[PDB]
RNA sequence: AGGACCGAACCGACUAAUGUUGAAAAAUUAGCGGAUGACUUGUGGCUGGGGGUGAAAGGCCAAUCAAACCGGGAGAUAGCU
RNA sequence: GCUCGCCGGAAGACCAAGGGUUCCUGUCCAACGUUAAUCGGGGCAGGGUGAGUCGACCCCUAAGGCGAGGCCGAAAGGCGUAGUCGAUGGGAAACAGGUUAAUAUUCCUGUACUUGGUGUUACUGCGAAGGGGGGACGGAGAAGGCUAUGUUGGCCGGGCGACGGUUGUCCCGGUUUAAGCGUGUAGGCUGGUUUUCCAGGCAAAUCCGGAAAAUCAAGGCUGAGGCGUGAUGACGAGGCACUACGGUGCUGAAGCAACAAAUGCCCUGCUUCCAGGAAAAGCCUCUAAGCAUCAGGUAACAUCAAAUCGUACCCCAAACCGACACAGGUGGUCAGGUAGAGAAUACCAAGGCGCUUGAGAGAACUCGGGUGAAGGAACUAGGCAAAAUGGUGCCGUAACUUCGGGAGAAGGCACGCUGAUAUGUAGGUGAGGUCCCUCGCGGAUGGAGCUGAAAUCAGUCGAAGAUACCAGCUGGCUGCAACUGUUUAUUAAAAACACAGCACUGUGCAAACACGAAAGUGGACGUAUACGGUGUGACGCCUGCCCGGUGCCGGAAGGUUAAUU
RNA sequence: AAUUCCUUGUCGGGUAAGUUCCGACCUGCACGAAUGGCGUAAUGAUGGCCAGGCUGUCUCCACCCGAGACUCAGUGAAAUU
RNA sequence: UGAGCCUGUUUGAUGUUCUAACGUUGACCCGUAAUCCGGGUUGCGGACAGUGUCUGGUGGGUAGUUUGACUGGGGCGGUCU
């Protein structure tokens, strides 16, 4: 639910929140946690290699099953949960034999549901099948790119992929960017689409909100000197030159893809 | 007014100590140079 | 509840007078801003010079910065005093 | 030695970091001490630091450092696996009294506790480099039970006052006692027990996880404080005889209750929010290969052991960082009385100091303050500087607005003391007595004693009752940036930088991009509702015409065009 | 007009008197639509103008309380020549 | 598919198919007590990708330098046989 906040303060005038009363309140599951430390953008040489990163809140890592092995055993949904490492909720499931696991949460999945994976599994949301057994014209998410590797496509909040044609040992897919791609038919996928589609209708409200998440200020290149950027200098406000990156390449139009190893799996590019 | 020198034995020894000098090729050159000149104190270690 | 309000500890530096071979190679006295947050402080660690870090002033890198300090090429060159 | 002044959330007491004999006693005054010096943190000589329980060493890990074989690089070298180091973090145990010129949880007296080795007796499935539990974790807010501590009364010992009164509702002093052991309260959390079965925990499990019957409703874990013992002891004003001025031996009264009360304990608890809040060991459990007469395990007695290094002194300062016995800088703990909301401000307690040149005079001028007849910005680039307002409770308050604001808008009235209401009122705590009871740190009734606001009526003093220190000046019209924030250490704090929001463009994962001769690493244990670059800067109404020039994107039929033959 | 040289343009308000301030005119030397245009409640140790109160800022200065300056005893520099 | 030789013989370019060099930052076994490294089996791309020598294009991202004299002061004008 999207809720606006009352203007009791200038930093609270423009705040919109997303509230879900079904998420669990309490501690997470312990056997599936790990420690994660921060970096600041620095690599093993100690240098800033990506900019505008640093600070924030402490976080712990939740292990998730992007494989979806374990065919033939039904599982029951126990509780939905919050995750600070991604933009989608997660769900805890208990298997018929006494093992628990974390999975991504699709749309319309609630406590008390039954899920399954395998060649012979049903066709309903939350179920996993190799893409050689799904009808043409279906909506899937968590798609693999190599047989047995793990999901890599359509893992963010609200997203999904569509199956268009099947011919041979390959399946043709339409992605969220407007692109057509080909992948092997022995890969896996999950029915339905990812949940928490309200994620994009939030407004932060103040600079501290972005600072809480680990984002540091951005400085324009036209405010610097000629020794710092190709956009610096001037007596007053001046540009008079073609826009470029901080290292001398042209933004606003130029292209940067160069990969001759994978050009044969692209059918049509994003328009 | 805070000044530049603020002593700490741990940092002093980890920075300019005998073992620190011996851990690297150039530190051995520092030691050889001082030995040739004929100094009474080689390093900062007591 | 709140980058909410008044105000000590703590963190700053807007006006005036003294001082200028000073008590002090940047301070003192009377007033002044923030004060549950993008806050403040102890201990240890990592980034090395055409390089680093920079909410960006050519700012800072041991009272030294439009290219640190130290030792060498070196008695560089000086139609100039 | 007697007076006087200053600090008292410090200008008192104890530590860490950092120094290293500055500590105590004897003797000296050349040089040091901004002056004299018999004095010194100065010269010379001797003395002083006592640990199973305080720390370090030791067992375990964070960020990070090194790194056998390994991958990579003209040499030099770079990055990393198995490992091995690295506290600011986790891991056993001790309290009171007396004592030296200088040490004390270490020495003496009294009463305690913790971990291992060895021998004997009695019962017996033990076993790791493996599996499970636990350690183990955020911000804010609320009120219930307590203690440290204070005030008054009661009790014991003295006093009868340099000048009017003071045998009393009078004046001064004391009323202190720990760790350990037993009791398990205020309160917090969780239903207990038996049997069968099972695609899970790299193999095994009586341990963890899951499914199914029966039975029973009270079992278990946690926990400040109070109470008894420790204690026929110790301490305690004074007194009985001598003094080197540091003291010896003995003797020793009372040693109770009521009220108020923390930012400390219960509390790592309870309620609520999104930004979703460390690792490994010590410790408790289960087994595998293996040994079963053995070895080993739990319980009781006796014996032994706990080694090595620090311990003096300063520590908001004359002993540390500033060349100086320098008006500067420097992290943690302790928190008395009267007014007061208060750790602000004023006077005091315990304790500590008067800051290492003095004595006179009472000119101009300079520095820090007080008062001013009539006028009231006439001064000046400019009300720069000074003067002025300043508390609580009640009445009352405009344009505009994003409906939260503006607002403490503006402007007014009361404020001391004594008596009555009421020999201390409305509230707060609460003994005795009567019953009930599973008989206890219980339940109901009961009111002795203690403490104590705000208000109304009527009197009274002064020029002034928020009387001292403390403690907002207010209103009208305009330019710029929406707002809280940042910046030129040492002449510029702003209209400059950032910002929540908006648009363009790249990127299909071995992603674009960046540090690297390479191996590798960040982006990210992320996947187009995600990531990098460039411009504008909340919000409202909007954002028109130009593709000739320079860039960028798509085409590819024609002309020109490299090495090579 | 943070932009306008000629320029103290011209008209109205405020003062006894106003090269600054406020409201308009269009003759824009040389505004203008994300190197954004026109508005805007609340906020500012931000730039300009006007009132009430208050005063030694001023007509125009007078007295008083403290530390120096002067005299006595001890110690004892400096720039320049 | 256009070109030699003596419909038959070599050398070219375009396209289909294959596996055996090469890639694997897909799955499983061993060294081994290990998400590095090497070996083995099996899928997927496949003479593509990628590297060495040579060669045309773009290249203020970085580096070393040039930008005259006379002159009633220098600059702007004008001149220099």
């Amino acid at each position: 639910a999207v809720v606006k906040c009352k203007p009791t303060s200038p930093g609270r005038r423009h705040v919109v929140k997303v509230v879900n009363p079904e998420l669990h309140k309490g501690k997470p599951f312990a056997p599936l946690l790990e420690k994660n430390s921060k970096s600041g953008g620095r690599n093993n040489n100690g240098r800033i290699t990506t900019r505008h990163i640093g600070g924030g809140h402490k976080q712990a890592y939740r292990i998730v099953d992007f494989k979806r092995n374990k065919d033939g055993i039904p599982a029951v949904v126990e509780r939905l949960e919050y995750d600070p490492n991604r933009s989608a909720n997660i769900a805890l499931v208990l298997y018929k034999d006494g093992e628990r696991r974390y999975i991504l949460a699709p749309k319309g999945l609630k406590a008390g549901d039954q899920i399954q994976s395998g060649v012979d599994a049903a066709i309903k949301p939350g179920n996993t099948l190799p893409m050689r057994n799904i009808p043409v014209g279906s909506t899937v998410h968590n798609v693999e790119m190599k047989p047995g590797k793990g999901g890599q496509l359509a893992r963010s909040a609200g997203t999904y992929v569509q199956i268009v044609a099947r011919d041979g040992a390959y399946v043709t897919l339409r992605l969220r960017s407007g692109e057509m791609r080909k992948v092997e038919a022995d890969c896996r996928a999950t029915l339905g689409e990812v949940g928490n589609a309200e994620h994009m209708l939030r407004v932060l409200g103040k600079a501290g909100a972005a600072r809480w998440r680990g984002v540091r200020p951005t400085v324009r290149g036209t405010a610097m000197n000629p020794v710092d950027h190709p956009h610096g200098g001037g007596e007053g406000r001046n540009f008079g030159k073609h826009p470029v990156t901080p290292w001398g390449v042209q933004t606003k139009g130029k292209k940067t893809r160069s990969n001759k190893r994978t050009d044969k799996f692209i059918v049509r590019r994003r328009s | 007014m805070k000044r530049t020198f603020q002593p700490s034995v741990l940092k002093r020894n980890r920075s300019h100590g005998f073992r620190a000098r011996m851990a690297t090729k150039n530190g051995r050159q520092v030691l050889a140079r001082r030995r040739a000149k004929g100094r009474a104190r080689l390093t900062v270690s007591k």
